[PDB]
């Protein structure tokens, strides 16, 4: 299909940069106990 | 509808022999006698009709007039292409060794 | 989008280097 | 005290973060106008006619390049040695043209690595030091005078300085070669044989350094827990980095003396690199590489080409591209 | 001169990593070399240093502390840990070789990173865009031409004068 | 191959006379070409007017034809333009003007002979690539 | 006065005519029975405007000013060649040989490039009929050849050429030749321009005129590959004749 | 002191004896760089007027003068590369020049052959060759023996400079640490940096 | 025509009869050009495929078809589906060569 | 610049994925 093509850039950014930012703050919780 | 001049030049008499009215002087150089004296009495009058306009330049020694004959078969002329003449191109082409 | 991308990464960079000098691990002397 | 004293003890400071000092004062003002209008040129200046010929070449990432197609360009040729501040231009739209950045980039640089120098100079000076890592400096410090400076004057215009890009410097790398046959001059083979045999040394340095660590940790910690900082005594054992390599080759082959063998570290990139910059400002003079060219011939008088003709064949592919709208006569002596 | 005009080796990620291994062992070698003998303590009342050093002592010959301090405060970082220095010092130039070779590998197929193509798209439309890329080709095309039919005689070329690629006047 | 006497066999004079030539005499109009003439002729181009070269053929169109020794040796002492038309030793080296050439002011006539041999062999030996230019080199 | 080089070097009047005083609005007799020559023609200009593109719906385009970027690099003169007197009276020069040609860049805003072979070759000016003597309002009209700015052996950036060079896009092997033969196929443009030369200031004594001029002519083309733009160059002029 | 001193005077040295022809003749040390690029250009401007060429009005294939063309102050100057080089002065080549530059009036009309010789024996003899003194471009065939004494000179006093420049930096650190009483090492019982307080 | 080989991004058009003497190319410098295909009249006639038993004369078609004959037989292809830009790719072969040593 | 798309995102994740690798262990070690 004729679709627009920042929409990949557009989904993976949406998708990475909140996910990483839970993981980092998980990981560093099980780090403490 | 797009053509380089300069390459049609050479499927005409310019590619076979001295286009007396675009051809660079230093060609002249091929057969005896013409250079450098008469190659430049040959361009400053250049823009000749028949290639044997060329034996009534004024001045001709006898001499010339009869070396001039002897290799009229070594000229032509064709139409003055204005890409040839400029810049001063018939007396140095940016061609050397 | 390139040269956005390009001096984007140069910016990042600089900055880096700002944190690794004022903001290092403070070497000290057991 | 005094005002002026208060300051002086300030630029002097062996407490700041970064070491001001007198030289400092030369360099900080320096870098920073160089670096910021490198910064500005590189992403945005327009097409600059570096070789004079009103044939402008665009450098910079908004003008259709990449990081690696990238320069700020040099000045124009019909400048050739004359000074071009932004005040002799009769505007910034000329100035951009003629290539002015890159001649206000190179002089604040220049100017301020020359301070550099002296700055760490200085800086030992405060801290009771010997004197001399300036002295290792100095052979970069030189071969960048010698492409940004030495080789323009020899040739008579910064158009032909090395160009401030990656590719660029490619294109001045080749353009030497044709015209001065480098590869075929010693003072460049001392300076491969500076940067190869420094790269070695490092390599082997280190490699043997860190063979004769001593057992100080558990295999799951770094080994390089094992020294902490300041501490008094030697992490490494060298009489074994010596039985080690000493065998390697043979006993005397190998160093046993610390002091002896990090000059030797020192001493070898240094000279080298000395003399790679020091021919690349001899060539700025046109006294040029070995010329073997039909060197070899038979009993007739024949050629037999050596590989010395191959190069020349090469040379000689360069030297008719380079600068192509830019000769109108034979010769291109310079 | 070949891999330049046949490969365009110099424009190649690899061997721009190996370079920058290579040039980085050389400053490391030199740097590293004057550090520690510009740190030296005084352990001789001698002009000659050498002659202060024995290869069984346990004393560090130089000051890390010092020389830390120089550097942190001359370029904003030092090394604090010997350890790291000296494997660092392996490794910079041991992976600009390796980085390099692979490099040569791509050759091998004439894998070559030869061109970009974004540029020659624009400069094949755009008979004013110039740039370094641009006039580094022209000279690998003489390259090519004016050395090929002698280092290739097994290949017979024959290149007539008039289709020898030449600027002006030269 | 090696120097021979058909080698250094070259037109003496117009009227298809000849002369052979020595090892020793080659090799001496070797070196005093090197010194008087390559300046501007190395390898039979000229430098300072790169449409005429010594190339045997060149020499041969030449009015008076310069592609034997007596021709070439008049040349050395009287020049003209390849017409024939002009002397040119105002500008071109030559014994009339070895006063404003002073290269010239101790060349025998048996060293112009020499020169004009070593011009007249040495395209027998190199072919193209003498008066041809970095084309062929 | 009589300056010397060393008086001049670098200081940008090498790029200057000379010029007449004030006073010398007097007027320089032609002896019809008499041949005459320009010994030194020069023209210097002051301002460089372009015509601007107007839109498909346009209304008018206007010639907009230019900022010059080649510095003081812009002048013709030297230019020589005869003042003939015609039959109903009237002056015409024929140039022979001069100075005739600058290259020059000057820069739109926006920052458009627009180069132009500033020239007057092969010009022929000619007064109105009946010109006995010239005075501060004698005009000359003429026109002249603008050869392309580049000339047959320049070659582009990626080699190509009209008397020399490539003849296609070597670096894209398999390419439709067909949309790029207006970059492939090099073309030697040769146009005529036109320029008003106004005398304003005469000195009888010596035979120097001095006045304005006003030359319109195209920009280059870059043999063939773009369009040119419309030009119009306004600066002053000196002359002076001398009795052939 | 005084290494830096000789460091500077080699190097001033160095560019007398590359660009400067009054106390360094011509007719005894081989032709300038520049002069032996002005002097091509005008080799070949006499030879393509001899054969008929109007050298003032030929369009090279830049757009830029073939054989003339202006500096950026707007003087008359010799075309193509030399441009760089229009500074250049002498005795050969101030005949033909007038208050805006080269006079061209003087080049159709004053050119003697004196000068036609000068500029094609300089042309000849530019300071270019090799190390094993092959004298030309990079890329000529051996035959002329010539290396000018301009590059021998300039050349070897360049390094001599800057060998003395590295000796200065040298000796003067040595003589600045010696009157302090550390150039033989730090003192361990008193090393300075110790009584510091840390950077961070 | 002579073929391009490997090792060249690039390569001139020179033609050279059974023998191999040179006998047409296309120049780069026009002015000296001796053997143009102007100057020499040389005609491309096809046999099989799309162009069986067609003959072209004029030069500037006659060149274009000598630029396609460096790379061997000489093939139609549909450049607009994809996009083609013209440049050379390898195939995976080369790809699995590279990867795997 | 006719430049290919792909590369925007090729360059991100280049970036981004490695870079979050090291600060997700940066950060676990310095709550400890
Ligand atoms: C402690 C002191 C610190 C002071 C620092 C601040 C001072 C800045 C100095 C800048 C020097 C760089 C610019 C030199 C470029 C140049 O055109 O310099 C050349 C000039 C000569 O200039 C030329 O001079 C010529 C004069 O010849 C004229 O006159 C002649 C007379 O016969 C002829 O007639 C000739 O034809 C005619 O042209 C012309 O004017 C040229 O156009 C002009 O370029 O030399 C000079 O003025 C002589 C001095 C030579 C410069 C020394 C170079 C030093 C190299 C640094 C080495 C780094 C070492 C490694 C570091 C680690
Ligand atoms: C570990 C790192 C390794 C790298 C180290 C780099 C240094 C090694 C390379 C240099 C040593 C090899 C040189 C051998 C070349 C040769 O045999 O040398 C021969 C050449 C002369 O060659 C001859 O030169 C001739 C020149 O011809 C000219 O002259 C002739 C008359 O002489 C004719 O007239 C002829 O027509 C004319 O063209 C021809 O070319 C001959 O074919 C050619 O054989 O020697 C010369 O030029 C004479 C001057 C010699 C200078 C070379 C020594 C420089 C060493 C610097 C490095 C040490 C410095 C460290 C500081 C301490
Ligand atoms: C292991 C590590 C690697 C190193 C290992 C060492 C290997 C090299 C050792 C070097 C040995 C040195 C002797 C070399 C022989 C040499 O030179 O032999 C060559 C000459 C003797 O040979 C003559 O050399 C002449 C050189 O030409 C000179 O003479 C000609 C004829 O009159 C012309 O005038 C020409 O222009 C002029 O240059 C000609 O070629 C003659 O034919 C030939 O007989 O000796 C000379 O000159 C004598 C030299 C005197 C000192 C000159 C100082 C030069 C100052 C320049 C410094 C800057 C250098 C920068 C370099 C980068
Ligand atoms: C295997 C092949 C090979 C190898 C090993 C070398 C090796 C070398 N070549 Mg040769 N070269 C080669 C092939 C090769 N070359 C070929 C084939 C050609 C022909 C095409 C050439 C043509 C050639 C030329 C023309 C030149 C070289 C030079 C050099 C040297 C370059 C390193 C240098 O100058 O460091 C010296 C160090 C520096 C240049 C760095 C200066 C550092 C400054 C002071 C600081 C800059 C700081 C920066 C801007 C900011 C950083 C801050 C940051 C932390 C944020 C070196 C000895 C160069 C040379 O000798 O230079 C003198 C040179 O000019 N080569
Ligand atoms: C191996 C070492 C070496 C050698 C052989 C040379 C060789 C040379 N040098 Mg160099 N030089 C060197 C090292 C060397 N240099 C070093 C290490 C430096 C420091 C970096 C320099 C810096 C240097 C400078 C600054 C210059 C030279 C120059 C020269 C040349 C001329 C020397 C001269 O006449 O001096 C001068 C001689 C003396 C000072 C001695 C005093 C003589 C008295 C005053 C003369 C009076 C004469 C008078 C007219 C007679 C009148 C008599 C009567 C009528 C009353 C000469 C070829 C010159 C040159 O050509 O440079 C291109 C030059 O200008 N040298
Ligand atoms: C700075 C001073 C200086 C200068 C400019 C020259 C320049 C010249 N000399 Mg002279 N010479 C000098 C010092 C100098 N020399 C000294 C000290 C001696 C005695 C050892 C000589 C002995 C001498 C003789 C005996 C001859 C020359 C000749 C020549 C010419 C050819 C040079 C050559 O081929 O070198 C070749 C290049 C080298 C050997 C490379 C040298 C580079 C060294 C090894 C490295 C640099 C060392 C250091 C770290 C810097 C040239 C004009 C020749 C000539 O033509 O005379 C008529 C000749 O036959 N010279
Ligand atoms: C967009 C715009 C504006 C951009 C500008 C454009 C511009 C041109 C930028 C482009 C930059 C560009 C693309 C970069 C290319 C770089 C590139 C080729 C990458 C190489 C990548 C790499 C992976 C290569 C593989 C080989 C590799 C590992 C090389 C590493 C080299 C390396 C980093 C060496 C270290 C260099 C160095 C400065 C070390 C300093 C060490 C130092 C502080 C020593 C001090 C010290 C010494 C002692 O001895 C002691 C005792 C102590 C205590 C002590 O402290
Ligand atoms: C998950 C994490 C993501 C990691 C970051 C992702 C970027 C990684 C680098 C991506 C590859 C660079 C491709 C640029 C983008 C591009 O256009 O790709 C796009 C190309 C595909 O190509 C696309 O194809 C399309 C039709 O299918 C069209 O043709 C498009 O024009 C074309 O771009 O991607 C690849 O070709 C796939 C990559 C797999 C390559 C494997 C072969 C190489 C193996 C060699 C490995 C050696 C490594 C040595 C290590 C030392
Ligand atoms: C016939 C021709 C004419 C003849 C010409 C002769 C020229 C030769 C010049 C001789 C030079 C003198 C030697 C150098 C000075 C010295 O020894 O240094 C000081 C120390 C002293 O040695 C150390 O000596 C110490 C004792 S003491 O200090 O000597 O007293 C000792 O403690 C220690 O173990 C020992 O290693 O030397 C070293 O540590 C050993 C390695 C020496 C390496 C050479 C030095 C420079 C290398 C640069 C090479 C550049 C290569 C370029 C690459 C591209
Ligand atoms: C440069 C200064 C030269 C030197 C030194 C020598 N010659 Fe020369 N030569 C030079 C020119 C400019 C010309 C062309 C003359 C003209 O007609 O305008 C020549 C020509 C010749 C010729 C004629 C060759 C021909 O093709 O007809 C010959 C035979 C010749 N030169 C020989 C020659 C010799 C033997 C020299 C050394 C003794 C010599 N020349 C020196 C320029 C220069
Ligand atoms: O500009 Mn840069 O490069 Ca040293 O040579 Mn001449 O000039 Mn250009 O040519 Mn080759
Ligand atoms: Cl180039
Ligand atoms: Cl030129
Ligand atoms: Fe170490």
């Amino acid at each position: 299909m004729e679709v627009n093509q920042l929409g990949l850039i557009a989904t993976a950014l949406f998708v990475l940069v909140p996910s990483v930012f839970l993981i980092i703050l998980y990981v560093q919780t099980e780090s403490q106990q | 509808e797009l053509v380089n001049v300069v390459d049609e030049k050479l499927g005409t008499a310019y590619g076979e022999k001295i286009d007396l009215n675009n051809t660079n002087i230093a060609a002249f150089i091929q057969y005896r006698g013409l250079y450098p004296t008469l190659a430049k009495l040959i361009v400053k009058n250049a823009p000749y009709e028949s290639v044997e306009d060329v034996l009534n330049i004024p001045g001709l020694t006898e001499r010339q007039k009869q070396i001039l004959r002897e290799n009229l078969e070594h000229f032509t002329v064709t139409e003055v292409e204005t890409a040839l003449v400029e810049g001063g191109d018939r007396y140095n082409n940016g061609l050397y060794k | 989008m390139e040269t956005i991308t390009y001096v984007f990464i140069f910016a990042c960079i600089i900055a880096l280097f700002f944190f690794a000098i004022f903001f290092r691990e403070p070497p000290r002397i057991t | 005290a005094n005002l002026w004293e208060r300051f002086c003890n300030w630029v002097t400071s062996t407490d700041n973060r970064l070491y001001v000092g007198w030289f400092g004062v030369i360099m900080i003002p320096t870098l920073l106008a160089a670096t910021i209008c490198f910064v500005i040129a590189f992403i945005a200046a327009p097409p600059v006619d570096i070789d004079g010929i009103r044939e402008p070449v665009s450098g910079s990432l908004l003008y259709g390049n990449n990081i690696i197609t990238g320069a700020v360009v040099p000045s124009s040729n019909a400048i050739g040695l004359h000074f071009y501040p932004i005040w002799e231009a009769a505007s910034l739209d000329e100035w951009l043209y003629n290539g002015g950045p890159y001649q206000l980039i190179i002089f604040h640089f220049l100017l301020g690595a020359s301070c550099y120098m002296g700055r760490q100079w200085e800086l030992s000076y405060r801290l009771g030091m010997r004197p001399w890592i300036c002295v290792a400096y100095s052979a970069p410090l030189a071969s960048a005078f010698a492409v940004f400076l030495i080789y323009p004057i020899g040739q008579g215009s910064f158009s032909d300085g090395m160009p401030l890009g990656i590719s660029g410097t490619f294109n001045f790398m080749i353009v030497f070669q044709a015209e001065h046959n480098i590869l075929m001059h010693p003072f460049h083979q001392l300076g491969v044989a500076g940067v190869f045999g420094g790269a070695l040394f490092c390599a082997m340095h280190g490699s043997l350094v860190t063979s004769s660590l001593i057992r100080e940790t558990t295999e799951t910690e770094s080994a390089n827990y094992g020294y902490k900082f300041g501490q008094e005594e030697e992490t490494y054992n060298i009489v074994a980095a010596h039985g080690y390599f000493g065998r390697l080759i043979f006993q005397y082959a190998s160093f046993n003396n610390s002091r002896s063998l990090h000059f030797f570290l020192a001493a070898w990139p240094v000279v080298g690199v000395w003399f790679t910059a020091l021919g690349i400002s001899t060539m700025a003079f046109n006294l040029n590489g070995f010329n073997f060219n039909h060197s070899v011939i038979d009993a007739k008088g024949n050629v037999i080409n050596t590989w010395a003709d191959i190069i020349n064949r090469a040379n000689l592919g360069m030297e008719v591209m380079h600068e192509r709208n830019a000769h109108n006569f034979p010769l291109d002596l310079a | 001169l070949f891999f330049q005009g046949f490969h365009n080796w110099t424009l190649n990620p690899f061997h721009m990593m190996g370079v920058a291994g290579v040039l980085g062992g050389a400053l490391l070698c030199a740097i590293h070399g004057a550090t520690v003998e510009n740190t030296l303590f005084q352990d001789g009342e001698g002009a000659s240093t050498f002659r202060a050093f024995n290869p069984t002592q346990a004393e560090e010959t130089y000051s890390m502390v010092t020389a830390n301090r120089f550097w942190s405060q001359i370029f904003g970082i030092a090394f604090s840990n010997k350890r790291w220095l000296h494997f660092f010092m392996l490794f910079v130039p041991v992976t600009g070789l390796w980085m390099s070779a692979i490099g040569v590998v791509g050759l091998a197929l004439n894998l070559r990173s030869y061109d970009f193509i974004s540029q020659e798209i624009r400069a094949a439309e755009d008979p004013e865009f110039e740039t370094f890329y641009t006039k580094n080709l022209l000279l690998n095309e003489g390259i090519r031409a004016w050395m090929a039919p002698q280092d290739q005689p097994h290949e017979n070329f024959v290149f007539p004068e008039e289709v020898l690629p030449r600027g002006n006047a030269l | 191959a090696e120097l021979t006497p058909e080698v250094l066999t070259v037109p003496l004079n117009s009227e298809g006379k000849t002369i052979t030539l020595t090892e020793k005499q080659y090799l001496e109009g070797k070196r005093l070409f090197q010194y008087a003439c390559a300046s501007c002729h190395v390898g039979g181009i000229t430098k300072t007017n790169p449409s005429l070269d010594l190339r045997t053929e060149t020499l041969a169109l030449a009015t008076p034809p310069r592609d034997n020794i007596e021709g070439l040796v008049d040349y050395m002492k009287n020049p003209t333009t390849y017409d024939g038309e002009q002397e040119i030793a105002e500008v071109h080296p030559s014994l009339r003007s070895a006063d404003i050439f002073p290269k010239m002011r101790n060349l025998t006539e048996k060293d112009l002979v020499a020169i004009a041999g070593h011009i007249l062999v040495e395209p027998k030996i190199l072919g193209d690539k003498w008066g041809g230019g970095k084309v062929y080199y | 006065q009589t300056l010397t080089y060393d008086d001049i070097v670098g200081t940008g009047l090498a790029n200057k005519c000379p010029t007449l005083d004030d006073t010398a609005r007097g007027a320089y007799p032609i002896d019809s029975s008499q041949t005459y020559r320009i010994a030194r023609l020069c023209l210097q200009p002051t301002t460089f405007l372009v015509k601007e593109e107007p839109k498909n719906k346009r209304q008018e385009a206007e010639f907009v000013p230019t900022k010059l970027v080649t510095r003081e690099t812009t002048s013709l003169d030297q230019i020589q060649g005869e003042l003939k007197v015609n039959s109903d009276g009237s002056l015409t020069f024929v140039e022979e040989d001069g100075i005739d040609f600058q290259p020059v860049t000057v820069q739109m805003a926006g920052g458009e490039r627009i180069p132009l072979l500033f020239t007057v070759k092969n010009l022929v000016a000619s007064t109105q009929p009946n010109v006995t003597s010239i005075t501060t309002s004698t005009d000359f009209k003429g026109e002249f050849n603008v050869p392309s700015y580049r000339t047959a052996n320049f070659l582009d950036p990626k080699g190509r050429g009209l008397a020399s060079g490539y003849d296609s896009a070597i670096a894209l092997p398999q390419a439709k030749e067909e949309e790029l033969a207006r970059a492939n196929v090099k073309r030697f443009s040769l146009t005529k321009g036109q320029i008003s030369l106004n005398v304003a200031k005469v000195d009888g004594r010596t035979g120097e005129i001095a006045g304005t001029f006003e030359s319109e002519q195209l920009s280059d083309d870059d043999m063939g590959a773009h369009e040119p733009h419309e030009v119009k160059i306004q600066g002053v002029f000196y002359a002076s004749i001398e009795p052939a | 002191y005084s290494l830096g001193a000789l460091s500077m005077m080699g190097f001033i040295a160095t560019c007398f004896v590359w660009f400067n022809n009054t106390v360094y003749p011509s007719e005894f040390y081989g032709p300038t760089g520049p002069e032996a690029s002005q002097a091509q250009a005008m080799t070949f401007l006499i030879r393509d007027q001899k054969l008929g060429a109007n050298v003032g009005s030929a369009q090279g294939p830049t757009g830029l003068g073939k054989y003339l063309m202006r500096s950026p102050t707007g003087e008359i100057i010799f075309g193509g590369e030399t441009m760089r080089f229009w500074d250049f002065r002498g005795p050969w080549l101030e005949p033909l020049r007038g208050p805006n530059g080269l006079d061209l009036n003087k080049i159709k009309n004053d050119i003697q052959p004196w000068q036609e010789r000068r500029a094609a024996e300089y042309m000849t003899h530019a300071p270019l060759g090799s190390l094993n003194s092959v004298g030309g471009v990079a890329t000529e065939i051996n035959s002329v023996n010539f290396v000018s004494p301009r590059s021998w000179l300039a050349t070897s006093h360049f390094v001599l400079a800057f060998f003395f420049l590295v000796g200065h930096l040298w000796h003067a650190g040595r003589a600045r640490a010696a009157a302090a009483g550390f150039e033989k090492g730090i003192d361990r019982e008193s090393e300075p940096v110790l009584s510091m307080p840390s950077l961070d | 025509v002579r073929r391009m080989p490997a090792f060249f991004e690039s390569f001139p058009v020179i033609l050279t009869d059974k023998n191999g003497v040179v006998k047409a190319d296309i120049p780069f410098r026009r002015a000296e050009s001796k053997y143009s295909f102007e100057q020499q009249g040389v005609t491309v006639s096809f046999y099989g495929g799309e162009l069986n038993g067609q003959t072209f004369t004029d030069p500037p078609t006659v060149k274009s078809y000598a630029r396609k004959a460096i790379f061997g037989e000489i093939f139609e292809f549909d450049t607009e589906t994809l996009n083609s830009d013209g440049i050379f790719r390898t195939s995976p072969r080369g790809w699995f060569t590279f990867a795997h040593a």
